[PDB]
């Protein structure tokens, strides 16, 4: 149903909410400097920046989620409102109503000073004796 | 680096032909 | 209706800043003297509080849009009337050609 | 035959109306708002019968060829038939001037007034008003009202004759649109 | 290998045909005339003028004369030696 | 967050013109 | 942090037209519309349902919308680009009821001196000396416009009662009717005034007055053209009235002498 699609929805926002700080925490967390106990610490410097950089990237495509998921529910908004809806439709409406009756007030004028022609030509017709 | 929609009568007529004319071998 | 894709302009322009705000954060924190201390902590602050306030203007977007979801008719024919000028625009072109027919029939009595 | 009635209740007020009319055009036909206005007028008789003959008269002074219209509405309903609207019996007549004053033979009297103004929208047989509700003071007057209340007293009627049920299906589902903007109810025309 | 083709177009002919009558039954009568017998691909009959408001033409086709199109045989009617119109 | 609706008011309006309190 | 900047800095700009413009419905995972004019008020069992795909962006209608089709009546003496695309399948969805209407007209119902029909061929023969074919011309790609140019007013005015507010009376004890029959009851009407109000008239009698009209005022203009042409001894003066009704005129005819007709009147 619909509700279904709201908490749907809801869910993905607030796993977008999750993401981001468990994205920062991580980095901050294994920066924590530990006492060595037969550890042979050569190999761990690596390690922890091999594992910083793929972490860091992670806040950049969930940077990249938040764009698509904004964008995902930019097309479900655009499609069911109400700002102008019900007031663009008549506005519309009027605007061309008066082009109408402007064209009505210019066909009547033409017709009544055509007409004046026509009768104009008939007298002169008959001015002459015919 | 689709169907007219009509496909039915038209394949159950077809599927009478089948009874009557089979495929041979 | 422009309102709300100036609020998702808002939603994606403030991104840069918010890179810029990351990036001042980081180069304040890696020089070895930092004297100004509370730009840093407050760069931090505002970056953490920032995505906060786009999260909130992403609530109040779609909490403004949430219960108007409905089907919407397009009523009324405005084009059919619009229309309704056009034939009689082209019946004044039939008696445009008709007198100027007129005028053709009486251009050859004038030579004769 | 008899017909009867469905009423559905609430109370909006009037500063989130102004969304929820959007929905009324958005669904419905091309109709505009009316801002219609009636007089109200209680009246009783004192007859034999155990529950007085209690009727509500209505007038629109604002629109010509309207007469005074009388609604005699029942008791309320506590069957199983409708669980969500009121079931009432009423008989409705249009008369002209001839009511009000034929109805002092009879000893109908001052009850209490209530002043209607406000919209009016349909869609088939449901038809949802929402109007202003005014209370006098010094009732000899017309003028001397105020509003009886800020919030609007919304109401939703569907009109059917003697029997026709399975009805409440179909409002129900018209209801879930507006669900989020309006908690239509049943309530007692008592406490 | 003729008189299969033969055999098959004729029946798809009568495919064709059998779907024609069918698409023109169902909508362009006013009901005041009718179908009276019909076949899966063989024949159709009808009745026109009908006794509430009787005449009958019956089109079949044969299983052999491939020279011959569906035939036009007067049922009931049976109409006089017209020079166009029967011809038609 | 706001009370638009006020189920009180509403049961307050719906026996106010019920009968003859609060008019004197 | 460089890459999503320049990502950034048009899809949802024409998004907003086809909302403004046409009706817009979702439906699954895809965009549609449709094309009846259902919200214009017309009670045709047909859905326009075109749909649209993101590419630009195109629509797409679906079939038996393509094509041109219009009517033709002749008498005779025998025996965006979206925006574009999507009026132009309406104008032969329109087209389509338009002569299945009119041809159910002709058969459905007994008429004097009834009329054929052939496939899209209304062949009527009004007169014993007159006759005219209307015709279902589908181009699927000598003639008089202003019956077909009348008849989309018939049809939109038509469309009027589907449409207009004269059944949605103001009163909540008035939920719906006509303002004469709601007076009919406490003041009733007479027996005239009860059957004047109703009307209940097919589209194709009043096409056949109009065109009889038509027809007559030639055949006057005919006799009143041998009056000019036979007969110039007097004078001959016809004039006509600049306003006129749809079946009936007022004309002035003059034959008057040729030299003291001051006198003569």
């Amino acid at each position: 149903s619909k509700e279904t699609l709201l908490q749907s929805y809801n869910k993905r926002l607030k796993d977008d909410i999750k993401s981001i700080m468990d994205n920062f925490t991580e980095i901050i967390k294994t920066a924590k400097i530990e006492d060595e106990t037969q550890v042979s610490r050569a190999t761990q410097g690596e390690q922890d920046n091999y594992e910083m950089h793929v972490r860091a990237a992670n806040i950049v495509r969930a940077g990249e989620s938040l764009m698509k998921l904004v964008s995902d529910l930019k097309q479900f908004l655009i499609l069911n409102d109400f700002p102008s809806v019900n007031e663009a439709i008549d506005q519309r409406n009027q605007q061309l109503r008066t082009l109408q009756e402007e064209c009505d007030r210019k066909l009547i004028t033409l017709r009544d000073e055509i007409s004046i022609d026509l009768y104009e030509l008939e007298e002169e017709y008959y001015s002459s004796s015919s | 680096f689709s169907s007219i929609f009509q496909r039915q009568r038209v394949d159950a007529l077809l599927l009478d032909l089948r009874q009557k004319f089979p495929p041979k071998f | 209706l422009a309102n709300e894709r100036l609020r998702a302009l808002e939603d994606i322009e403030r991104e840069i800043g918010a890179i810029l705000q990351n990036a001042g954060t980081v180069i304040l924190e890696l020089s070895k003297e930092k004297t100004n201390e509370r730009l840093l902590d407050r760069q931090a602050a505002a970056f953490t509080a920032s995505v906060q306030h786009v999260e909130a203007e992403l609530s109040a977007q779609i909490r403004y849009l949430t219960q108007v979801a409905t089907g919407q008719p397009h009523e009324g024919s405005s084009y059919s009337s619009r229309k309704d000028c056009q034939m009689a625009l082209k019946r004044v072109d039939y008696a445009r050609l008709k007198l100027s027919d007129v005028a053709r029939t009486c251009e050859q009595m004038l030579e004769n | 035959i008899n017909m009867m009635e469905y009423l559905l209740q609430g109370s909006v007020l009037d500063h989130s109306l102004e969304s929820l009319i959007h929905r009324l055009r958005g669904l419905c036909d091309n109709m505009e708002p009316e801002t219609f206005l009636d007089h109200e007028m209680v009246f009783l008789l004192k007859g034999q019968q155990a529950s007085p003959f209690v009727l509500r008269a209505r007038r629109s002074m604002d629109r010509a060829g309207a007469p005074w219209h009388l609604r005699y509405l029942g008791q309320p309903e506590m069957g199983d038939k409708n669980r969500h609207a009121l079931v009432r019996n009423c008989v409705d007549i249009a008369t002209s001037e001839n009511l009000t004053d034929f109805l002092m033979e009879m000893g109908f009297r001052m009850d209490h007034e209530f002043v209607a103004k406000g919209h009016l929208f349909r869609k088939g047989i449901m038809k949802i008003m929402v109007y202003k509700i005014f209370r006098i003071l010094v009732p000899g007057n017309t003028d001397s009202t105020e509003a009886l209340s800020l919030s609007y007293l919304v109401e939703l009627s569907v009109v059917a004759p003697a029997g026709q049920d399975m009805v409440s299906d179909d409002m129900k589902n018209f209801a879930e649109q507006l669900k989020p903007l309006v908690h239509l109810e049943k309530i007692d025309p008592k406490r | 290998m003729y008189n299969c083709l033969h055999s098959f177009c004729l029946s798809l002919q009568l495919e064709v045909l059998h779907s024609q009558t069918l698409m023109l039954i169902r909508e362009r009568w006013g009901d005041l005339v009718q179908v009276e017998r019909y076949h899966a691909g063989k024949c159709l009959s009808l009745s026109v003028w009908n006794q509430q408001v009787v005449h009958k033409v019956t089109i079949k086709i044969d299983e052999n004369d491939v020279s011959k199109p569906l035939q036009i045989f007067h049922d009931p009617p049976l109409p006089a030696s017209d020079s166009k119109l029967v011809e038609r | 967050n706001k009370q638009t609706f006020n189920p009180t008011d509403t049961n307050a309006l719906v026996a106010a013109v019920a009968f003859g309190k609060g008019l004197s | 942090a460089e890459r999503l900047t320049k990502s950034v800095t048009d899809f949802n700009s024409e998004l907003l037209r086809l909302r403004q413009h046409w009706k817009l419905r979702k439906v699954g995972d895809k965009i549609l519309g449709d094309l009846s004019y259902r919200s214009a008020g017309s009670l045709f069992p047909h859905h326009g349902t075109f749909e649209v795909i993101k590419n630009p962006l195109d629509v797409q209608i679906p079939s038996d919308l393509e094509g041109s089709a219009y009517i033709k009546v002749s008498i005779q003496k025998q025996a965006p680009h979206w925006q574009t695309k999507l009026e132009a399948a309406q104008n032969v969805l329109l087209c389509k009821e338009i002569f299945a209407q009119l041809s159910r007209e002709a058969v459905q119902i007994k008429s004097q001196v009834p009329h054929i029909v052939v496939k899209n061929q209304i062949i009527s023969q009004p007169f014993p000396s007159l006759q005219l074919s209307i015709s279902l011309c589908h181009s699927s790609n000598d003639h008089l416009y202003v019956l077909e140019h009348n008849l989309h007013l018939l049809i939109r005015e038509f469309h009027k009662q589907t449409l207009s507010s004269i059944m949605m009376p103001h009163p909540a004890s008035a939920p719906f009717g006509h303002k004469r029959m709601r007076l009919s009851g406490p003041q009733a009407f007479d027996k005239n005034e009860i059957n004047s109000l109703q009307s209940s008239e097919g589209l194709l009698e009043k096409i056949i007055k109009q065109a009889k009209h038509i027809f007559l005022r030639s055949r006057a203009a005919a006799t009143i053209d041998s009056l000019a042409s036979r007969i110039e001894d007097p004078q001959i003066q016809a004039h006509w009235s600049n306003i006129n009704d749809v079946y009936e005129s007022s004309v002035k005819v003059l034959i008057t002498s040729q030299g003291y007709e001051q006198i003569c009147k």
